[PDB]
């Protein structure tokens, strides 16, 4: 349920 | 009406490649799996896309991915196929994938991972060598895209991606460029004002790669005069005034009757008539450290009114300006 224009983020690290 | 012009160089590349080559309304566009890429970051937004640094989640490579708004996702099909004509040429960006959001429909390109920092963040630090160097990097590019029977016309730094400490050069941002067709009149409104060449603000529409040139000698003059824009112009009109102040009117006169264009009424008040100024007038303690007579040599003869007196990309290549850059 958090997409931007369909993709998922990949934050941190 | 206006006198027909073909290119000096590779004119009929198009004309010996099959259609599939160059129809690109006709092209079928191969889609990729939209999860396996995941935003990390937002790296700036364009009149028509949003640029994000990613990841691809399968093998944990670095991609950038260009989200394509409604007008660029238009012609997504042209810039597919001119990415896709063009993978593996020199310091031409690398297409990795194309997918799709399955619910807004909305486009995007995935490309190869390029440091994000554009030629404009270091083309006025640079030292005489280093702007031969990337100069050099960037006109084996536009000649592999011109060999190639595509125009990139929108040649300008922000679109000249650069990895400083790996001296490695990316041409990005294939969105405007278009194939090459001996005779074809083409659209005016492309490549920023700064960057025009004299055929896009007089409306010759029957222009070729010669485009592209104009544009990199624009760049260079920015790069050894530290003047950036080197044509700063306020408007399309104006950009042209710019131009014609150092050009000088007599051979912008000449090549408006060469070509029989018709010259905008509004240019009457505005133009006025110049002298030719000599390329040493820009010169001054700041800048004379990258000035040099092979530089301004090279300068005169991409700064051209005429598009075909321009060198090539080639030819340019070629010109002593280059003998100390490492091949
Ligand atoms: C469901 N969902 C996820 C997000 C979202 C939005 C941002 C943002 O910057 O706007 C960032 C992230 C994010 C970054 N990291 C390290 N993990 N998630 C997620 N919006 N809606």
């Amino acid at each position: 349920g958090g997409r931007l224009y369909g993709f998922k983020w990949h934050g941190g690290g | 009406g206006p006198v027909p012009s073909r290119a000096r160089v590779y004119t009929d590349v198009n004309t010996h490649r099959p259609s599939e080559y160059w129809d690109y309304e006709s092209h079928v566009v191969e889609w990729g799996n939209q999860d396996d890429y995941q935003l990390v970051r937002k790296l700036g937004r364009g009149k028509y896309s949003e640029v994000f640094e990613a990841i691809n989640i399968t093998n944990n490579e670095k991609v950038v991915v260009k989200i394509l708004k409604p007008v660029k996702k238009k012609k997504i099909k042209r810039e597919i196929k001119i990415l896709e004509n063009l993978r593996g040429g020199p310091n031409i960006i690398t297409l990795a994938d194309i997918v799709k959001d399955p619910v807004s429909r909305t486009p995007a390109l995935v490309f190869e991972h390029v440091n994000n920092t554009d030629f404009k963040q270091l083309y006025q630090t640079l030292t005489d060598y280093d702007i031969r160097f990337y100069m050099y990097e960037i006109l084996k590019a536009l000649d592999y895209c011109h060999s190639m029977g595509i125009m990139h016309r929108d040649v300008k730094p922000h679109n000249v991606m650069i990895d400083h400490e790996h001296r490695k050069l990316r041409l990005i941002d294939w969105g405007l460029a278009e194939f090459y067709h001996p005779g074809q009149e083409y659209n005016v409104r492309v490549a920023s004002r700064y960057f025009k060449g004299p055929e896009l603000l007089v409306d010759y529409q029957m222009y070729d790669y010669s485009l592209d040139m104009w544009s990199l000698g624009c760049m260079l003059a920015s790069m050894i005069f530290r003047k950036e824009p080197f044509f700063h112009g306020h408007d399309n009109y104006d950009q042209l005034v710019r131009i014609a102040k150092v050009l000088g009117t007599e051979d912008l006169y000449d090549y408006i009757d060469k070509y029989n264009i018709e010259l905008d009424p509004r240019f009457n008040d505005i133009l006025g008539r110049h002298s030719r100024k000599r390329w040493e007038r820009f010169v001054h303690s700041e800048n004379q450290h990258l000035v040099s007579p092979e530089a301004l040599d090279f300068l005169d003869k991409l700064l051209r009114y005429d598009h075909q007196s321009r060198l090539t990309a080639r030819e340019a290549m070629e010109h002593p300006y280059f003998y100390t850059v490492v091949k």
